[PDB]
């Protein structure tokens, strides 16, 4: 690949500065290059990668979603006709985003799922192998709709097990699984009473152990139970 | 849309 | 180019979509493949464009000062040396953003201006050439940079000379080329004075010319009075 | 930095 050459600490560097220009494209791509050494990730590093696929992912869903609202438009009655180029330019902007999902999951596949024995990582990896598949889940319309949001659950599941027996409720990472995982079942699985349940489950349990906390983790912890909250809020 | 991370 | 099997009128299509999702350089690729049927393009068809370049290299410009910033700070006292990657980095979107300006420039010189024989049409490419010139001299430091600054200035002047015969004080292309032409004296040629002068008596001739514009046209160009009394308060 | 369209 185009980083074959750069250093690791390099595209590390450079992610860096990536970043702070918010040239998310960018950041992606050394981060990719980056994994792409060999090595495993350190937390950071592990931070690095999945800001920068979020954010561009991110900006290709919420294209998606402009153009798909056009096209469903399009399709009711008394629309006039004005041929395939809504629906050429939305499959573009699909093609791209299942790309990048793609190239994501390839990297958690080859191989840093497998190297990752810590369950701080290996829940982190996880978690995104089920985002990444939610995201091909969103715009799946196939015979391979429902194995693309079993992957995902499966992913989620997998991560979740390993979570509850490894980390305190509190952690930021079962934090943030479990309020992905509960969009899941809102959203893609069509199951809004498990998602509300893992939400206020989760919720619950992390108030509990708060106690335990330093002032920094006690912020951390907090941030992402407001988040739990905000989506209750949302759906009850 | 609902908060993810 | 990858455009050229897609209608002309598709494209434009297209870009009023990619518009629409913020999907600035998909948009700007779409109006260059337009530009590239050879066709004139329409008032509507005109601001397509340079909204999408605007946008493209607004982006490129934000990042380039975030990592010049960070690079004249590593080139003080007592900065740690941290090798060639600031530099590197900020070379890279440089040369990016160099690259769109060729492309804008080009478009203009084949064969936009040589066609464009109506005032709106003239002044507003004449305008943009010395925009995507100005740009280009924001990141010059080597031999041609004075060439740079005068390909802009020439360009800008020739427009102006236009504006000034052809289009009444309040035209919100006059009132645009002088806004940034006035930015031109101020940030590129070393020359305050002249951008407050310019600033002032744009203002005040349009001013002196709102009482014959209906409501809608004198919305329109107070909006960019505004701009302008905005940077002479900066610059006063 | 200053307003330019
Ligand atoms: C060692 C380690 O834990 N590294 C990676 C996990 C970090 C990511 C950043 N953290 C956060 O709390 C925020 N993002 C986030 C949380 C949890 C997950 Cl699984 C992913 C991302 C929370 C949301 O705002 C940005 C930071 C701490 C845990
Ligand atoms: C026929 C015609 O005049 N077409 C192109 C010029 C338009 C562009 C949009 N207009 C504006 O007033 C705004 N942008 C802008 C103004 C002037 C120039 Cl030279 C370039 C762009 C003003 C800033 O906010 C966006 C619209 C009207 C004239
Ligand atoms: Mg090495
Ligand atoms: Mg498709
Ligand atoms: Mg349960
Ligand atoms: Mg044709
Ligand atoms: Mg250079
Ligand atoms: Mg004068």
């Amino acid at each position: 690949g185009a980083m074959g050459s750069m250093e690791r600490a390099s595209l590390i560097q450079k992610a860096k500065l990536a970043e702070q220009a918010e040239r998310y494209e960018d950041m992606a791509a050394f981060m990719k290059g980056a994994v792409e050494k060999g090595e495993e990730l350190s937390c950071e590093e592990r931070n690095l990668l999945s800001v920068a696929y979020k954010n561009v992912v991110g900006g290709q869903r919420a294209a998606w979603r402009v153009l798909s609202s056009i096209e469903q438009k399009s399709n009711e009655e008394g629309s006039e006709e004005k041929g395939p180029e809504v629906r050429e330019y939305r499959e573009k902007v699909e093609t791209e985003l299942q790309g990048v999902c793609d190239t994501v999951l390839g990297l958690l596949d080859s191989h840093l799922i497998k190297e990752a024995g810590d369950a701080e990582s290996r829940v982190f990896y996880l978690k995104m192998k089920g985002d990444y598949y939610r995201y091909l889940a969103e715009v799946a319309t196939g015979d391979d709709k429902k194995r693309i949001i079993d992957s995902a659950r499966s992913a989620y599941q997998e991560a979740m097990d390993i979570s509850k027996k490894e980390m305190p409720p509190t952690n930021p990472i079962r934090l943030g699984l479990a309020l992905n995982f509960s969009v899941f079942h809102y959203e893609i699985a069509n199951s809004p009473e498990e998602a509300i349940s893992l939400a206020k489950t989760t919720f619950d349990e992390a108030m509990a152990d708060l106690h335990t906390l330093s002032e920094d983790s006690y912020k951390d912890s907090t941030l992402i139970m407001q988040l739990l909250r905000d989506n209750l809020t949302l759906w009850t | 849309f609902p908060a993810t991370v």
